[PDB]
């Protein structure tokens, strides 16, 4: 199912993020398509600022905000989430 | 549990630490770029001009040329050249012996092999053969035994300048002369077998035989003081040019036939056993072969002692030095008397593989006749 | 044995670009089963 | 670009093998048969010597 | 090929040559493909360790593949070509003996070579019993060397002393169907 | 979705029938290699 | 070579950006050790926070601040890099 | 059939764990010790 | 925490090589054995088509 491999949020926060994933793929077949629709449902949920990348092979350095931050796949695909 | 978690919290904090700066590597330190960037870095990275970044990229390049994918992208882009050359550079010994191990790794696979025969690599190894260090030589003899697994490194070995066997021979000779270094010359020797080998080997066995004069050299290197993988890779070797009849009459003139004799009996190890009565078998061909094996004190003793039916190879060449002997009229009378009959009755009767079953009815067949009419082989 | 039983035999020498180009086409195609890929391949290879 | 390495391991490794083992099997094939004809020379000498 | 993550402080350095140890380590384990990888771990490192220090266990696996609780008996063996044979029999002083006889066999020159070094190592003293150097011999038997079928055991038995009584060299020299092997 | 060199797949039954194929060419060792190729291929498939 | 499939910076910048690619492709085996070489590297001269995505699948959904942004390809690998 | 044992991952990571704590100047004999003592 | 990096690193670099050398020192023995045994097949028949 989902596996968070690296998580920086409050379980609720974590819980609706991977809630957000799992909706989003049942309707975006491409991938930039779930990385829109992750990014405008916390730009609403939370503090306008965002960030989302979805793929199956990337390696990254970001600074995040404090408090905010998430890696974990959802079947075969990792997703990375975080705020500036 | 209130101290695993006081530590579990404190290591996530040590997790996200804003780390300061990715320091700068030092200049002497190797690594692999992301995907293909390293093959073509290792070869710019070899001819560097620092020689402690050169020895450290050689040994990243032993690295990388494991796998066959590797090895061919690293030879592509141009290693050999580059290897050859560290290679011939004398000011540090320990380079070339980095160096003749990794041409030793290069030279496995076909490509390997090409290469290094098109860039004069067979050449820097010949030349490096010679070098006063110890272990590059052996590192040489292995990588140059490793290259000669294939048919167009042994025709290039064979002519390749003037002589080359020839001072390959003259070498083994000296060094076992001077000192008991016995690894070296039988590495040598199994080269040199390894050449004879070559599916056109007409220049290979002129070359040593007429001018390396090497038959009495391996009589001389038979005698049981020397140790026996020695005594084996030299009975190979004299098996191996054998074929020659002129081989077959210079080798019973200076002997040798008692010596390969010597060698056979039910309480030796196989190989040597197999390579001695291998080469028995080619010599006994000739007249003088035969009386010198129905010579020697404890011949044809051994010979049918050593007939078993495991052990495979070793009783296929007893069988067929049998075959050979009892060609001789006195030779049979003896053969007989020692049991070779039900012995051979015995492996022909119970043996399944088609090879040895046929070298068993020969020699049965062999072992019987009178009479120049020859009966149906057997079976 | 030097001449008498080896009869020299080599490769017929515009084979490897042959073989080259059809394990190209059997690694991209990616077939169920490579026998009938390699008919139909060479079928159209000839005309 | 990233095929070829494969292409070229695997056609190298067809090309060495099969030609090494085409010319082994015709050596052997060829030794056999000259033995082959040299026992059907004795079998027809002992034919012979029969009917006398 | 070094190693050298981004963030890794100078606190922790990698000792020269422990990449090649792990390289050769794990070469073997994949080769063997052993059941229980602590013990064998613990017996490949003080194997090595062995020999750099100063070719038991080489020796002692062929053995034990030639014959065809095993801990204890290479550590016996690693911790001491007659001579040391004989201090591995007094160390276990008693699938011991049999060990020890393939062992002197494997390293002997002929049957006869073979036969003094049974007659050294079975027993001291310069003498052993008749039931024993005649088990002793049955030990080769099939599938080890030629001429040494029940008949033969059982027409050397009948050559050699009684059961109880004790047979030395020459009283087995001079045996019947015995001189014929020598 | 290939985006990596060690995703393409080499089959098991491959290598071997390719040699085999080479090994007619080289009993033959003809001229129309293409012509002789689609027919040995021919024949393997209708067989199989 | 590079294939800048989309920019949003200046000349230098980019050929700067292009530059420390290299040298991370060059000297770094592993994804995230390219991309925290990129990343703190524009870190240390440009400005003070950077974000950066070295992989073969993926795109993102970000929120850069204009004048600063690149997705690029260099040998094999698409590098993403913003600041926000 | 040439595999790596389904267990030997995770015991290397951990020799190599501590024998990089430990730093030692002979990798046999600790490698001796090591296992001799995790054995019991 | 300070090693953990380099741990997981080297470990599976080893194990990726070693499996690498192992495989391709097997496959180069092996058919350096083949030829071996092509080579005293050939000897003995030699040997034989000789003597007749």
């Amino acid at each position: 199912k989902a596996v968070i491999k690296n998580a920086d949020m409050s379980e609720e926060m974590q819980a609706d993020a991977v809630d957000c994933a799992t909706q989003a793929l049942e309707k975006y077949n491409i991938e930039k398509d779930i990385a829109a629709y992750i990014k405008k449902e916390f730009d609403r949920k939370h503090n306008p600022t965002w960030h989302c990348i979805v793929g199956r092979n990337f390696g990254s350095y970001v600074t995040h905000e404090t408090k905010h931050f998430i890696y974990f796949y959802l079947g075969q695909v990792a997703i990375l989430l975080f705020k500036s | 549990d209130s101290q695993a978690r006081i530590q579990a919290n404190l290591r996530h904090i040590q997790a996200f630490e804003a780390k300061p700066n990715p320091k700068a590597l030092p200049e002497t330190a190797v690594t692999r770029g992301f995907e293909k960037v390293a093959f073509p870095k290792l070869v710019r990275e070899l001819t560097c001009d620092n020689a402690v970044v050169r020895k450290k990229s050689l040994l990243a390049a032993r690295e990388l040329l494991s796998s066959p994918v590797n090895h061919v992208q690293c030879v592509a882009a141009g290693a050999t050249p580059a290897i050859v050359a560290l290679l011939q550079d004398q000011t540090d010994d320990e380079t070339r012996y980095y160096a003749a191990g990794t041409l030793k790794l290069l030279a496995a696979k076909e490509v390997g092999a090409r290469d290094l025969a098109q860039h004069s690599g067979l050449d820097a190894l010949a030349a490096a053969l010679e070098d006063p260090s110890e272990g590059v030589r052996d590192e040489a003899y292995g990588a140059l035994i490793e290259a000669a697994r294939f048919d167009s490194t042994r025709r290039a070995l064979e002519a390749c300048g003037s002589g080359a066997v020839l001072p390959r021979l003259m070498e083994l000779a000296l060094l076992e002369a001077q000192g008991g270094a016995a690894g070296r010359a039988q590495q040598g020797l199994v080269l040199l077998f390894t050449c004879t080998q070559a599916r056109h080997n007409a220049g290979i066995l002129s070359q040593l035989v007429d001018v390396a004069q090497a038959i009495p050299h391996l009589a001389g290197l038979l005698k049981p003081e020397l140790p026996m993988p020695v005594r084996h890779a030299a009975a190979e070797l004299l098996g191996a040019l054998a074929t020659r009849e002129d081989a077959k009459i210079q080798a019973v003139q200076v002997g040798a036939v008692p010596l390969l004799l010597l060698a056979a009996s039910p309480s030796v190890p196989v190989p040597f056993a197999t390579s001695a009565v291998a080469a028995l078998g080619a010599i006994t061909i000739r007249r003088e072969g035969k009386y010198a094996a129905l010579e020697s004190p404890g011949g044809l003793a051994g010979l049918v002692s050593v007939l078993d039916p495991c052990h495979e190879q070793l009783c296929i060449n007893a069988m067929t030095a049998v075959s050979n002997v009892a060609e001789a009229p006195e030779a049979r009378a003896i053969l007989v008397a020692s049991g070779a009959g039900p012995k051979l009755q015995h492996i022909f009767e119970t043996a399944t593989v088609e090879v040895v079953k046929r070298a068993a009815a020969q020699a049965i067949r062999q072992c019987r006749f009178k009479h120049l009419p020859y009966e149906v082989l057997p079976g | 044995m030097s001449s008498t039983y080896q009869k020299p035999i080599t490769i017929p020498g515009d084979f490897p670009a042959i073989l080259k180009a059809f394990t190209r086409e059997i690694l991209r195609a990616q077939p169920s089963n490579i026998y009938e890929f390699g008919a139909r391949y060479f079928s159209g290879l000839q005309g | 670009f990233e095929v070829e390495p494969i292409l070229e391991v695997l056609v190298g490794k067809v090309l060495e093998q099969g030609l090494m083992e085409v010319l082994e099997e015709e050596e052997l094939a060829a030794m056999r048969a000259h033995q082959e004809h040299f026992e059907q020379i004795r079998n027809a000498e002992l034919v012979a010597t029969q009917r006398m | 090929m070094d190693v050298e993550p981004i963030f890794c402080a100078e606190q922790i350095v990698i000792p020269h040559n422990l990449a090649d140890i792990l390289k050769a380590y794990t070469k073997e384990v994949i080769r063997r493909q052993p059941t229980d990888l602590i013990a064998f771990s613990a017996k490949y490192f003080t194997n090595l360790a062995n020999v750099a220090s100063g070719a038991p266990a080489k020796e002692q696996l062929r053995q034990v593949y030639t014959r065809g609780t095993l801990t204890e008996s290479q550590v016996t063996g690693l911790c001491q070509a007659d001579a040391v044979v004989a201090k591995v029999m007094e160390v276990g002083a008693f699938d011991l003996s049999k060990f020890v006889f393939l062992c002197l066999a494997m390293s002997c020159e002929d049957f006869n070579r073979v036969c003094m070094g049974v007659f050294d190592v079975f027993s001291d003293n310069g003498s052993l019993p008749a039931q024993d150097l005649l088990t002793l011999i049955a030990h080769l038997g099939p599938d080890m060397d030629p001429e040494v079928t029940p008949a033969f055991l059982d027409a050397v038995a009948a050559e050699l002393p009684a059961g109880g009584g004790a047979v030395t060299y020459m009283e087995l020299c001079e045996a019947p169907s015995l001189k014929p092997k020598l």
